[PDB]
RNA sequence: GUUACCCUGAUCAACGGACAAAAGCUACGCUAGGGAUAACAGGCUUAUCCGCCUUUAGAGUUCCUAUCGAUGGGCGGGUUUGGCACCUCGAUGUCGGAUCAUCGCGUCCUGUGGCUGAAGGAGGUCGCAAGGGUUGGAUUGUUCGUCCAUUAAAGUGGUACGUGAU
RNA sequence: UAACUGUCCUAAGGUAGCGAAAUUCCUUGACUUGUAAUUGGCGUCCUGCAUGAAUGGCGGAACGACUGUCGGGCUGUCUCUAACAUGGAAUCUGUGAAUUUGAAAUCUUCGUGCAGAUGCGAAGGCGCUGGCAAGGGACGAAGAGACCCUAUGCAGCUUCGCUGGGUGCUAAGAGUUACUCUUAUCCUCAAGCUUUUCUGGGACGGAUGCUUCCUAAAUAGUAACGGGAGUGAUCAAUGGUACUGCUACUUAAAUAGAAAGCAGUGCUUGACUGUAAGAACCACAGUUCGAGCAGGGACGCAAGUCGGCAUUAAUGACCCAGGGUAACAU
RNA sequence: AUACCGGUAGCGCAAGCGAAUGGUAAUGGAUCUAAUACAACACAUUCAGACAAUCGGCGGUAAGGUCAAUUGUCAAGAGGAGAACAGUCCAGAGGCGAGGCUAAGGUGCCUAACAAUU
RNA sequence: GACACGUGGCUAGGGGUGAAAGGCCAAUCAAGUUCGGUAAUAGCUGGUUUUCUGCGAAAUCUAUUCAGGUAAAGAGUGUGUACUAAGACCAU
RNA sequence: GGUGCUCGGUGAAACCGAGCAUCCAAUACUAAAGAAACUUUACUGGCUUAGUACUGGGACCCCAUUUUUAGUAUA
């Protein structure tokens, strides 16, 4: 949820929004439960750890949590009293970019009605919608 | 700059009527007198051109 | 600054001696048939044809070369070097006349001055007054 | 006819010639070289 | 190309093709003493 | 000496290069303008703030929901600190209390209903309700704060953080 | 705690006698008293942000329309105001202004709006006009300067800002032969001139040429004290030309490169003289490419290349001053 | 009877593929051109812009914030609709008329117009 | 009494006077008042007076002791010249 | 009759004398690269209350057609 790399370096663009809908990144490739978001929005670090263990909770140690997003880019955020100009304030936290069709969440053959309710608390915890795919 | 010792210098003609070249040199690393066959206007035939300041 | 670089004249495009065809960093095109290069890999015309840009087998990939094809009309009225080179004359001088017909005197093409000749060498047509012995 | 509240509204305080500050009038070298003689003779045509 | 100010490229092109155009005329007379579109007429209006 | 040509010479770096040279102060200041540039505050926003939740892992001698909320996700206010400079510089009382007010409820009391780990008392929340009540003064320029001791209580806010043509 | 020793730049590191003090951020400094309750005093203590014998350190009698605190008495300052007296005010008669004023026949609330509406929208209210009172509004009125910023702005003041002999002393000559003249110049006095700009205010900090990459959206172009690398050169060979071996480098990045890479060789100076049609570009000044012609050359059997280096940075006008040469002049 | 240029959006693990709008030239227009193009002919003004939609940097995927690109309006533009309304939608006002047809918007009353389909 | 008062006199503006306050020097003094240079200067503010008709912008860009000023380019008007175009669209 | 790998031959050229792979005179699989075609959809132009208001263009990848190879087999 931090990026694993030597340089703080800036970014331009915070958005994810464009569609995968035909085969592209759609089924799961690890898992066999997946679980994936419906709409863009970019997401923060703490938001996905929390998100993680409010679903590694409702899950047993025979079953692989595959995550499949990373928190690399960073995010610039300016201290409270500074006045707008001046250059890019530091980097403050780390976020990752959500596409409507993409898996974040895929399971092993930990049972599909459990990996349904993991799937509502992640869902609680998230600020897009989520949605349940399986392998079939 | 002041830390590069490369000049300016002229090519002062052997022929005569003064008709010169000037061409920069590194002193430390040519510490010869520069000579050059160079075309002589004056004269139209190529001469020979050693250095003076 | 700016620095603008692209090519000027497309394929098709008649073009006449000395007119830029591509202005360019390396040489992303080479140079062919009646085509100059210059310092900076400029393509240049060398003779009165269309610009022909035509893909060639190269050494790394894909060449692709810029050339000028000369007029069907043109080699009809061509040894042969020195017809083209009249023939390319007579049609140069006649553009001038046409471009000076076209800006109707309204732009300070020569000197005229009430001086004695500009300046002149042997050679004449220098701007520049030089003693002579 | 003068517009709205510039330096050209005043009237008399701006020189034609004058263009913002950089001189570029003054940026050509000065030539000294008088003309020969023969310019202050009367010049007459054989045709005339 | 950031220069807000007229190209001469279409009077250059203009003079290029009128340069050429004696040339091709008699090279083409040439041809044709040594060796496109069909036009309807014009109809005031289609509607009777 | 005059004129051309061939040439050279600034961190002329404020790099289209002020007229030779070249630092400050003004709560003693003066003039012309600017709401084209800030402060006293009205407008926009809600990052920070404050309420409502939701998830609720847990604590609670056991037990998530008597009672508290850890992490994430949001909705509402602009009364906190900020951001913009849209409004007035042909100058416009705010950062206090003295008197006198009006309104909202997120109720301190009085009027009241539920859950109560509810012996009634005495409490904790939670639900309705804004009629009228919220006093002393010793200390600080303090609207901040205590602590003297009395009450049923010594409410928090909008009021250009109400109120100098009183 | 650091009394005595150990160190580093350094004119020197502040004595008996001072200190939360006119002056000590923490602050409601711990300590006693003071009040029932004390952040403002008094007397101690030490942890001196930012004290201290000539900026005079240590306290005293008397003095003060000076400043901060405690007791007695005194009383409407107050708890909490009441009655009365005099003179305005209110009534009448007589005399008799001014500030202000686009025109007005000027309601309320909510919304809108150059962003707080008497005038706009929706809804509602209102017999009409006054006297005597109160002042919430009319961004009441009264000053085109309270504060901030700007000006080819002024003014006065200050100084190790600049320039001057003006001014005072000084220096060296000279005259009548103490005084006077000429010239120069430290330190004083009096002046005269300067003492930029960009800035989500101003100050502070930062920057002001040129090149490359992303922004920049597939011709070109395209901003922000927007974001990452360079540069103000090197090289008589790292230039030119003709060759010889080998193959993943050449560099600031991009585009490119079987050589424009890496090691070599043989000759040479085109790292020239005078020009140049035509274009890229471009406000202008400038900037960039340039085939070809003439001269004299270089390399190559030739073909043909060479007006510096694969390119894009290393290129400061004009004036002024200096040098070589040429012509004319004295 | 069409040809070159571009390396973006999207896609790929990478190398690389690669649009749509776009530029440029030729050819053809009885399509437009009460005007256009040029001018070393002369006289100016402007060089403080604002907002809305679509795509962006810096901001908080805040601000009628500030700065890019495309388009429009206002500026310099009345009328009708949006209750009122610089910048939205329709629409570009020579004047008069107690004539008619429509756009945006409407068709219970204020407030013009069908219990049309009901 | 380092006192107060009266009547004449002296010190005048880059100057006087001051038990020293930027105090006073005839109700605007860190430079009196009046007159002259002077119709000083102001890239700043305000203002510019009869009618009708036709056309009709710009707030971009470059430079600047310069960014509220100016000049050049772009965009306006009149005049001239010239094309079925150095023009606009559409098709291949 | 074809290209190369080099021995030499001159003129700097290019071909000549050799001697192997196919060009012709093969089928049958596999792993690479390219070519043209195309369903769907991203992505876009116009219009747009932000797409049960629309409409034009149209990829990439996979599958399938096929070419240049290479490797592994056949009598
Ligand atoms: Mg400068
Ligand atoms: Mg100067
Ligand atoms: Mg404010
Ligand atoms: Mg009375
Ligand atoms: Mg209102
Ligand atoms: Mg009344
Ligand atoms: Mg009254
Ligand atoms: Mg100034
Ligand atoms: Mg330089
Ligand atoms: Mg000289
Ligand atoms: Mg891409
Ligand atoms: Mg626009
Ligand atoms: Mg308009
Ligand atoms: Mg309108
Ligand atoms: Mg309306
Ligand atoms: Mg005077
Ligand atoms: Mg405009
Ligand atoms: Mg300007």
């Amino acid at each position: 949820c931090q990026a694993g790399q030597l340089s703080k370096q800036r970014v331009f663009k915070r958005e994810g929004i464009n569609d995968v809908i035909m085969p592209n990144t759609t089924q799961l490739r690890y898992g066999t439960y997946g679980i994936r978001a419906m709409a863009s929005k970019r997401v923060g670090a703490a938001t996905i750890e929390a998100v993680r263990r409010t679903l590694r909770r409702k899950i047993k140690k025979t079953a692989r949590l595959w995550i499949r997003l990373s928190a690399v880019v960073p995010v610039t955020r300016k201290p409270l009293g500074i006045r707008m100009g001046k250059g890019k304030g530091v980097i403050d936290f780390y976020a990752t970019p959500v596409r409507p069709g993409q898996i974040i969440f895929e399971m092993d053959r930990v049972p599909r009605k459990v990996a349904l309710q993991a799937l509502t608390a992640a869902q609680h915890k998230f600020p897009v919608k989520l949605g349940f795919v399986e392998w079939s | 700059g002041k830390k590069g010792v490369r000049l300016l210098v002229k090519l002062v003609s052997t022929a005569k009527t003064g008709f010169f070249y000037v061409t920069e040199k590194n002193p430390r690393n040519t510490p010869w007198k520069l000579k050059l066959m160079k075309f002589d206007p004056k004269v139209n035939k190529h001469v020979l051109f050693e250095e003076q300041k | 600054x700016x620095x603008x670089x692209x090519m000027k004249l497309t394929a098709g495009e008649l073009a006449f001696p000395g007119m830029i065809i591509l202005r360019q960093r390396g040489t992303k095109f080479h140079p062919g048939a009646n085509v100059g290069i210059g310092r900076d890999h400029t393509i240049f015309a060398t003779g009165v044809g269309k610009v022909r840009v035509d893909t060639q087998p190269g050494p790394r990939g894909e060449r692709r070369v810029v050339s000028v094809e000369p007029l069907p009309e043109a080699l009809a009225a061509a040894d042969s070097a020195l017809r083209l080179r009249q023939v390319e004359a007579e049609l140069v001088k006649r553009r001038a006349e046409v471009k000076r017909a076209m800006l109707q005197g309204r732009t300070p093409l020569e000197p005229a001055l009430y001086f004695p000749l500009p300046r002149t060498a042997d050679g004449q047509l220098s701007w520049l007054e030089r003693s002579v012995a | 006819g003068r517009g709205m509240k510039g330096q050209k509204s005043r009237g008399r305080g701006l020189h034609m010639l004058y263009d913002g500050g950089q001189l570029g009038l003054l940026k050509f070298p000065v030539t000294r070289q008088r003309p020969s003689y023969e310019v202050l003779y009367y010049h007459l045509g054989l045709s005339r | 190309y950031k220069s807000n100010k007229r190209s001469l490229k279409p009077l250059n092109t203009a003079a290029s093709w009128q340069a050429v155009q004696p040339l091709l005329a008699e090279q083409r007379q040439r041809a044709a003493v040594e060796g496109w579109r069909p036009r309807l007429g014009p109809i005031v209006d289609t509607c009777l």
